[PDB]
């Protein structure tokens, strides 16, 4: 079969931890959770 | 008559040895360079050639013909074009 | 595609060896708008076409991810404010 | 096959020509440290010759050798030629040569064979900026 | 061992838990049923977990 094995786990590494930096940079600095 | 035979029984027809469909492959049967002995020796001769061409045409059509563009397995698919890909080398 | 129809028969290192090499500016394109944030465009021939902040049109390779780099690209635009 | 191995003379002739014309201080330093670049790789084509005339003289070298050998360096000498032209239309200096080099290097990307080429050019000519 | 196949319409004598089963006709007379079950098994529970 011709599909990624080692390509896409570098890749999907990468996407949560851009998005857990944004949740974050949401809360402990602009207190989403204050309004 | 010599170079022609092998390059009949080869896959490339030669003037002498007519292909035919319905006789396959025949040694010309009425020139004075054939004579009764030989005549069995270049009958038996034929088949083998006239077999060889039939499975080359046939490895030919089903071994890489398509790019994936029948539905019969007997004719096309995947084992089909295994069997003639070993028939090259048998 | 033409490498899940035939991988088995001898057509298939040929065909293996275009697509190696025909794959290395594409990766790159993804390697940049996720890495850094720098959307690329070549001909308009990108999987990924040109309040909500999208400046980008989304709506063969796994899908599963496409829809992910969608999303991957504006969240580091995001980052860059 | 003789038909194809001569554009690469008039490929030559057009690289060895920018060192001349393109030469004064009006077009500047960087445009002295661009042509500069560009006598390197014509060095390394005479580099080619040498060996080659040796493998010629003895007897073992024909014209199916000669078309693989000058096949690499054809590409080579396009690409310089073709910049020659380009920068010579539009009289460009200064950092006008500095970005058509720049915009070459990703407009052959895919084989990597002009991009090393176009790079080391931007590498020496950006040296005087 | 992955739950994936390639044909274009034609079989390889099988057929999560979608469009598995054997069926004794198109499995070989000299292999046996007793291992293709077997098979079939690693097959379908590799899929569902």
């Amino acid at each position: 079969v011709l599909m990624k094995r080692s390509i896409t786990a570098p890749l999907a590494a990468h996407i949560s931890l851009v998005n857990k930096a944004a949740v974050d940079y949401f809360f402990v600095e602009l207190h989403l959770e204050a309004h | 008559m010599i170079h022609e035979l092998l390059l009949a029984l080869s896959g490339y027809p030669g003037s002498i040895f007519t292909w035919n469909k319905r006789s396959g492959l025949q040694v010309s049967q009425d020139f004075p360079f054939l004579h009764p002995s030989e005549t069995s020796v270049l009958n038996r001769l034929c088949r083998l050639g006239t077999d060889y061409i039939r499975f080359t045409e046939f490895i030919e059509q089903y071994t890489g013909h398509v790019q994936q563009q029948q539905g019969q397995g007997g004719l096309h698919g995947i084992y089909l074009r295994a069997f003639c890909t070993g028939l090259d080398s048998v | 595609q033409e490498a899940l129809h035939n991988c088995s028969n001898e057509h298939y290192p040929v065909l293996l060896s275009l697509l190696k090499t025909s794959c290395e500016p594409y990766t790159r394109f993804i390697h940049d708008w996720v890495y850094s944030g720098v959307f690329r465009d070549a001909y308009g021939e990108f999987m990924i076409q040109v309040k909500l902040y999208w400046t980008h049109g989304y709506v063969v390779f796994l899908k599963h991810i496409a829809h992910d780099i969608y999303v991957c690209g504006k969240t580091i635009n995001l980052l860059k404010l | 096959l003789v038909h194809r191995i001569l554009p690469v003379a008039a490929s030559y002739s057009a690289v060895t020509r920018f060192i001349e014309e393109k030469s004064s201080f009006e077009y500047g330093q960087v445009n002295h440290a661009l042509a500069a670049a560009m006598r390197t790789l014509v060095k390394e084509h005479l580099i080619l010759v040498s060996q080659l005339e040796q493998l010629h003289r003895q007897g073992l070298l024909s014209l199916q050798k000669l078309w693989f050998y000058i096949q690499p360096a054809m590409r080579t000498m396009d690409i310089l030629a073709s910049l020659a032209t380009s920068v010579d239309k539009g009289e460009c200096l200064g950092g006008s040569t500095l970005s058509l080099l720049h915009d070459r290097s990703f407009s052959y990307t895919g084989d990597s064979q002009a991009q090393e080429l176009c790079l080391y050019l931007t590498k020496a000519a950006s040296a005087p900026y | 061992l992955h739950g994936l196949l390639l044909d274009q319409h034609e079989e390889f004598f099988i057929k999560s838990l979608k469009q598995f089963s054997l069926r004794v006709e198109i499995l070989p007379s000299y292999i046996p049923v007793r291992v293709a079950e077997k098979i079939l098994f690693v097959g379908e529970s590799v899929q569902m977990f």
